[PDB]
């Protein structure tokens, strides 16, 4: 249950991040391949090298997806359906996957927004993402 | 655990930058702050009602220098986590029980707190050598519950 | 998401747990306790002892929480929402310990109904329990 | 890890009646059914569109044997499960990359099992014993990994 200051903290980083989102999406991708390398498996057909243009077009489709959830964020069970199919029955992802990408995601934040990174928006991300990974994984 | 040379590079060379007297204190508070069920542990501290009376709170500051205090002996004995940590261990574990996930998660708040003090510096490659530190640590930690 | 097929499932075992539901309730928690330690500390003023009335008296509680998951299945939300904000803001549960209490309630299930511990009610309850965990937990 | 001799005696004489023809393969379908992301790993062995395909298919009680295989062989060496399971960490974590929490599953459903099997025999310092087993062969298998 995300409170109303919750909702307050995650738009307005949301709105800081602005046009860099999908830029930052695909950072985070990078940085969790890299620093758990067990997820790489589930992109077996992608070219996972820095300046990839595929992890490029993808964190704009992962960053695309959450501001999706930011901006529906009272209703991310109906937003984030077909995604969550997708995770679950398609592409079987494990579970302990969507912590470490919403780690990754975190540090991509802290390490781009300085003055916005506080505790308590911290805490708000957190809790935001924590959020979007129970709905992707409600479908198994 | 084992840093490849570029990555004890990358590690000792941040580390070298780190405020040791604040660091600390900033990962112990967010740890409060983000998953408040650790707060259970640390109610002789005071105020914590609120993320600024954490992070202001004199005892969190103290504290947190102790925590970083034991993380850079771990980066100064890479190769030798587990005996660094054995004490530590008999404490967090047999005396204190935390649950081992929490060493986990302290870890990664550390992570995030130099990705925030370092922005850009804090490259993914950096974090993944910081990844490989801060797991080597809690696996260390938890020893005494293997 | 519980789907039909899961609701009949547990329904089905909770039916056939039948009154002794209180004294499984005991059962799975002193399996937790002796399994998982560490989870003892959250009850310092109980006796933890075999035969303990605190445990017993406690464990119908806890049974009573999980039938009423049941009576109420779509919309457990609602229906947990007081022992939800107990167990995060009061007793300040790690979320870790959730998935043990879970786990020891399968165990318990399974050495008492060896005709309904399939593997498709196995997994339905499986599913219920952790979904009960996820109302539990949405409260920090 | 460290099992008292009266945890020795409960594990071992339970796992002395156990249908090592069966158990395997039982726990292993559990795991696909309950945990279906695991099916990932496991999409060789054909139809696994129900849990009665999954219990069923001959590929997942064949495979099953080997599994508690390693279980009894870990049993035969408590006090050595990391040189026991060396080799199955290196195909489990550098080959196969399973996250090591699925250990963790795998052990459970197998405690499932062992409850379901043996009913009132399972009692609850029985499992307790199980449980330091269980944890100490995840924890073995998952050393590459730390
Ligand atoms: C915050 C959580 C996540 C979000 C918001 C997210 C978002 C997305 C989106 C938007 C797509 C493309 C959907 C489409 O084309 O219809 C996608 C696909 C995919 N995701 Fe995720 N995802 C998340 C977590 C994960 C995790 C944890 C993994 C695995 C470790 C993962 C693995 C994949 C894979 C393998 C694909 C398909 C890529 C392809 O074959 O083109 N996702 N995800
Ligand atoms: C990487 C993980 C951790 C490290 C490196 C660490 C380090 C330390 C250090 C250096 C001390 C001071 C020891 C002394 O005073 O001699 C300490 C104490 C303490 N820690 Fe941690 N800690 C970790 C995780 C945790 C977590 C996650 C919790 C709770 C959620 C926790 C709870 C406590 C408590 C309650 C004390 C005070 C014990 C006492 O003085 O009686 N620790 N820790
Ligand atoms: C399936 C999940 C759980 C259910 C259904 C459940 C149910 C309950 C119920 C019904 C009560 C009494 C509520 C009241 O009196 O208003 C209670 C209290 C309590 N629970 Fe839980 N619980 C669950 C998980 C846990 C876990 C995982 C822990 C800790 C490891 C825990 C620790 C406690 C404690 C310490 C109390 C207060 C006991 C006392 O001081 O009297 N619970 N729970
Ligand atoms: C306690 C945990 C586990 C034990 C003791 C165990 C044991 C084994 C054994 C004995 C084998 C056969 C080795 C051989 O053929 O020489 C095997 C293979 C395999 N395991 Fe496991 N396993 C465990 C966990 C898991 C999990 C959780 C997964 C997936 C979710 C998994 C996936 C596989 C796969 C895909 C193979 C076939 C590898 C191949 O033949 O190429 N394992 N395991």
């Amino acid at each position: 249950v995300l409170s109303p200051a919750d909702k307050t903290n995650v738009k307005a980083a949301w709105g800081k991040v602005g046009a860099h989102a999908g830029e930052y999406g695909a950072e985070a991708l990078e940085r969790m391949f890299l620093s758990f390398p067990t997820t790489k498996t589930y992109f077996p057909h992608f070219d996972l090298s820095h300046g990839s243009a595929q992890v490029k077009g993808h964190g704009k489709k992962v960053a695309d997806a959450l501001t999706n959830a930011v901006a529906h964020v009272d209703d991310m069970p109906n937003a984030l359906s077909a995604l969550s199919d997708l995770h679950a029955h398609k592409l079987r992802v494990d579970p302990v996957n969507f912590k470490l990408l919403s780690h990754c995601l975190l540090v991509t934040l802290a390490a781009h927004l300085p003055a916005e990174f506080t505790p308590a928006v911290h805490a708000s991300l957190d809790k935001f993402l924590a959020s979007v990974s129970t709905v992707l994984t409600s479908k198994y | 655990v084992h840093l490849t040379p570029e990555e004890k590079s990358a590690v000792t060379a941040l580390w070298g930058k780190v405020n040791v007297d604040e660091v600390g204190g900033e990962a112990l508070g967010r740890l409060l702050v983000v998953y408040p069920w650790t707060q259970r542990f640390f109610e002789s501290f005071g105020d914590l009602s609120t993320p600024d009376a954490v992070m202001g709170n004199p005892k969190v500051k103290a504290h947190g220098k102790k925590v970083l205090g034991a993380f850079s002996d771990g980066l100064a004995h890479l190769d030798n986590l587990k005996g660094t940590f054995a004490t530590l261990s008999e404490l967090h574990c047999d005396k204190l029980h935390v649950d081992p996930e929490n060493f986990r998660l302290l870890g990664n708040v550390l992570v995030c707190v130099l990705a925030h003090h370092f922005g850009k510096e804090f490259t993914p490659p950096v974090q993944a050598a910081y990844q490989k530190v801060v797991a080597g640590v809690a696996n260390a930690l938890a020893h005494k519950y293997h």
